[PDB]
RNA sequence: AGUUACGGCCAUAUCUACUGUAAAACACCGGAACUCGUCAGCUCUCCGAAGUUAAGCCAGUAAGAGCCUUGUGAGUACUGAGAUGGGAGACCGCUCGGAAAAGCAAGGUGCUGUAAUU
RNA sequence: AGGACACUGUUAUAGUUAACUAUGAGAAAUCUUUAAUUCUAUGGAAUUAUAUAAAUUAAAUUUAUAUAAUGAAUCU
RNA sequence: UGUCCUAAGGUAGAUGAAUGAUGGAUGGUAACCAUCAGUUUAUUAUAAGGGAAUAAAUCUGCUUUACUUUAUGCAUAUGA
């Protein structure tokens, strides 16, 4: 525990129960493009390429695409600010971002209603997210529903 | 019967066992393997040092030659006839294989040539049906199955009708 | 001095393909690596299998459901062009690739730019053309299979680079090459043709007549003489570059083949068949 | 509707016992004149097609072990915010919110992509 | 934190034919497991048409760059 | 902890390690040879932690990437 490259790693450098060893071939099938949104994830049976410690799962965007490594930039926060970091690591750590997904079927549905409206002469009726406000009202039924009457009880030791 | 369900002879193994320092000793009894067969005899070597038998470590302790085919039969039939085609109940094994040794290997039949000398050995056979290619492969390499594999009393009923022969 | 419990959860097991021994998964992900920056490019590989009579080959393309094949081909098609006597040889080997790479080409129409060569033996790789596209790039996958000098696998990649498609390969792996001398094209082209079987056969004659009987049976059962062999093979050859076009087969349906077949046994007859066990002690 | 060649996820796909499969295929299986490899054609390599469905592959049975999943366990253990609440102390009680595991029962025992042959 | 004795370290006694079955005690440097809390990221740009390269591919085939147009989308 | 290594560096290929059971002339608790079992108990120069079972471990072969030159990042910062 002296200031060095690899402190203080015993769980967060261990390999899980019944997963030891080398990965298989749908990590290195996956492509990367500039823009995206990646998550990073060490996996710790490969020694070169592994970024520091502090990194592990966070998520930052894809600048360059290099012959061996990926560059991602992201933010630290040094003792007044907020910062820019770059770092180069392998595809054996990374993992697409989602939580966009969601929101860019948003973008292509919507691109859609604008499109038939033009034909028309009536306003666009846009797809936003819900909001969540008093409760409604709702309708019970007697015919079927008997009510069941609570009461105390007295106490009883468990032995 | 199906004809794949026949007991065999896989292969033969020879061990003379000397325990000693000279070099002589060893190319005398390397000459009486290849008079036996025409192989070419295999070494051996220690694993450490015991004072008790004269054994440093990684030094030259014995021969062993291992034999197959139809030349497995001719050593096999002359062995028996030294203890009169009798055996004991306990020289089977769980799986199946047996041996014997012979003090004297001027009892097989060679010339005495006084300065080579005398020595013994002791054998040791091995039986396996056809179809023992399963473990032994590389490709498609597997186990095998529960119903081939031989027992302690399938080598007794093999032995005396192949060989008629005493148990004791 | 654990129990038999214990011994069977702290139990990891591998990979199902790993499991039947089939394959070594460190050399195929050697094999379809790439480089970050062309992701587009897709690579391919030549796949060189056997079974116990036939020659398989195919031309795959990775991907993450599963592979996809390319263009296939058959040790067993060869009826078709009169060779059906030998279907393991060294010839077979050849042949088969032969077939498999001027069928790829012929889906991409590239027959007309790059056509296929004369089977000399010399030690060639295929060039580009001036102005056209350049030629097609293909690895080739060995298997589980061990590598000797004079093996069956190697003369394969020889079929293809003869129809035209390029493959990365060198010298050092074939019969007439020795060290520091000029290559032996002649010596290899006795082992391409089935020269060696023929003359075995010849000798098998006037030395024994039983044993000859026994060995090439086929061989006597048609009436096949051992004095006129390449004068067949070289004309097996002449019709993959006229046609390499497969025939089409009519689709019948098999659905009468499902009577042998044991579903699993349902729940009203697992708890019949206890209590009638139960009976039966009491 | 099943096999066979490449696979993806990597035990619902493992382990120990018994039992079964028409066609085609997959195997076992016969030998070292040549290439190659050993003490040993056992393995590897190279030519074959007399014999056999005994094993391997595939599919089944077990008040089977193991893994996977629902319910109970249980509003129980624990915990975020608070008071001039109680006790010599150790600590415990209350208000507004969040919420478990191990067991003990019931049920399951691989799914699938491209190509070829019956 | 709670949980467990299944891996590593530890502990009391009775049974059955070294192996199995019971009732008891445990862990700052043990883990088949695993909350309350603390923290990181998204909640507007995307599509179409045309052009440029000395990169990239078996290939207008991809990776990139321009110009034109089309927009306000969670509570306080 | 101020060390060790021309192989204990680089690469290709082959391979059930430690141990247990049953047997075999002299042979015994313990010498060597065959058969079956064997989820990591063995090894990996060294303190401790992490990783590796078609293996990063043991053998066989061949070699000197224990290189030369343009640019940038991480411990890490206001900073050598
Ligand atoms: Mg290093
Ligand atoms: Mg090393």
């Amino acid at each position: 525990s002296a200031g060095g490259y690899r402190r203080k790693t015993r769980q967060l450098l261990k390999q899980p129960f019944r997963k030891h060893g080398t990965p298989g071939l749908s990590v290195y099938l996956a492509t990367y493009r500039i823009g995206d949104y990646v998550t990073i994830s060490i996996n710790p049976s490969i020694h070169k390429g592994m970024p520091f410690k502090y990194y592990h799962g966070r998520t930052g965007r894809v600048f360059t695409v290099n012959p061996k490594s990926v560059g991602v930039v992201l933010h630290k926060k040094v003792n007044g600010r907020l910062s820019v970091k770059t770092i180069f690591v392998r595809v054996e750590h990374l993992k697409k971002y989602k939580g966009r997904d969601a929101f860019l079927e948003r973008v292509n549905k919507n691109n859609e209603i604008l499109k038939e409206a033009r034909e028309k002469g009536i306003k666009l009726e846009y797809i936003r997210q819900k909001e969540e406000g008093p409760r409604e009202e709702f309708i019970l039924n007697l015919d079927e529903n008997k009510p069941v009457k609570v009461g105390y009880e007295p106490f009883i030791k468990v032995y | 019967i199906n004809p794949m369900r026949e007991i065999k002879i896989k292969k033969l193994s020879i061990v003379i066992n000397v325990g000693g320092g000279s070099s002589t000793r060893l190319n005398n009894a390397a000459k009486v393997l290849k008079q036996l067969t025409s192989q070419d005899c295999l070494f051996s070597k220690a694993r450490y040092t015991l004072r008790n038998f004269g054994i440093r470590r990684n030094e030259k302790i014995s021969v062993h030659v291992n034999v197959s085919g139809d030349k497995a039969m001719e050593i096999l039939k002359k062995a028996l006839k030294v203890r009169e085609y009798e055996l004991s109940k306990d020289c089977f094994n769980q799986t199946g294989c047996f041996g014997l040794g012979i003090n004297e290997h001027i009892d097989l039949g060679m010339k005495y040539d006084p300065d080579i000398g005398i020595y013994g050995m002791n054998f040791y056979v091995d039986l396996k049906r056809p179809g023992d290619r399963v473990s032994k492969r590389k490709r498609f390499r597997s186990k095998i199955g529960n119903k081939q594999k031989i027992s302690k009393e399938d080598a007794q009923k093999w032995f005396v009708d192949t060989f008629e022969g005493i148990l004791l | 001095a654990k129990s038999a419990a214990t011994k069977r959860s702290r139990f990891q097991v591998k990979r199902r393909r790993r499991r039947e021994c089939k394959t070594n998964y460190r050399h195929r992900i050697n094999l379809i690596k790439q480089d970050y920056n062309k992701q587009g490019a897709l690579k391919f590989r030549l796949v060189v299998r056997r079974t116990n009579t036939k020659v398989i080959c195919q031309i795959t393309r990775s991907y993450i459901d599963g592979d996809r094949v390319f263009a296939f081909a058959d040790s067993t098609e060869l009826k078709n062009y009169g060779v059906d006597f030998g279907l393991k040889n060294h010839f077979a080997f050849y042949a088969t690739g032969f077939l498999a790479a001027r069928r790829a080409l012929a889906k991409l129409e590239m027959d007309d730019l790059y056509k296929a060569k004369e089977t000399d033996g010399t030690y060639t790789v295929t060039e580009d053309i001036d102005e056209e596209r350049r030629a097609l790039k293909v690895f080739l996958d060995i298997g589980l299979s061990r590598s000797t000098k004079g093996g069956n696998t190697f003369i394969a990649m020889k079929g293809c680079s003869d129809a035209g498609v390029y493959i990365p390969h060198s010298e050092s792996k074939f019969i007439g090459y020795e060290k520091n001398k000029p290559f032996k094209a002649d010596e290899l082209r006795d082992r391409i043709f089935c020269k060696h079987v023929s003359e075995y056969m010849k000798t098998l004659k006037e030395n024994d007549e039983e044993k000859f009987k026994i060995q090439f049976s086929d061989y006597i059962k048609k009436n096949i003489e051992p004095d006129n062999i390449a004068g067949i093979y070289q004309n097996a050859l002449d019709g993959i570059i006229k046609n390499p076009s497969r025939q089409e087969k009519e689709k019948k349906d098999y659905s009468g083949f499902k009577k042998f077949k044991v579903e699993k046994l349902s729940l009203e007859e697992r708890k019949k068949r206890i209590q009638e066990k139960l009976s039966a002690l009491k």
